[PDB]
C-alpha cells in the first residue's frame, strides 16, 4: 500500500504528509439465490 | 466521489471503456481533493488564529 501512493505522484520523493491512494472494495464471499417456498403434474403425466 | 466505482458499478467491462477517458476519472479526484483539503483550511484560519 506504500508503494502504490507514489505512483499517484509519479516522485521517489513522498513530501511529509496523507496521500489518497486507489480505493478498495470488500468483495462477495457466494452467491445467494432465492425462490418463494407451483410443480408441473409430470407424475400426472408420465406416470 | 470514486469515479471509476460510480460511473461503473463494480464491474470491469465498464472500467476498461473508462480507462479510454483518461483523467477524467482521475482530474476529478484531484478537483474534490482540492476542495475538501482546503475546506479545512478554511476552518483552519476562521477559528484557529
Amino acid at each position: 500500500p506504500l508503494s502504490e501512493t507514489k505512483c499517484t505522484l509519479k516522485s521517489f520523493t513522498v513530501e511529509k504528509g496523507i496521500y489518497q491512494t486507489s480505493n478498495f472494495r470488500v468483495q462477495p464471499t457466494e452467491s445467494i439465490v432465492r425462490f418463494p417456498n407451483n410443480l408441473c403434474p409430470f407424475g400426472e403425466v408420465f406416470n | 466521489v470514486d469515479c471509476t466505482m460510480y460511473i461503473c458499478g463494480d464491474s470491469t467491462e465498464c472500467s476498461n471503456l473508462l480507462l479510454q477517458y483518461g483523467s477524467f476519472c482521475t482530474q476529478l479526484n484531484r478537483a474534490l481533493t482540492g476542495i475538501a483539503v482546503e475546506q479545512d483550511k478554511n476552518t483552519q484560519e476562521v477559528f484557529a488564529q
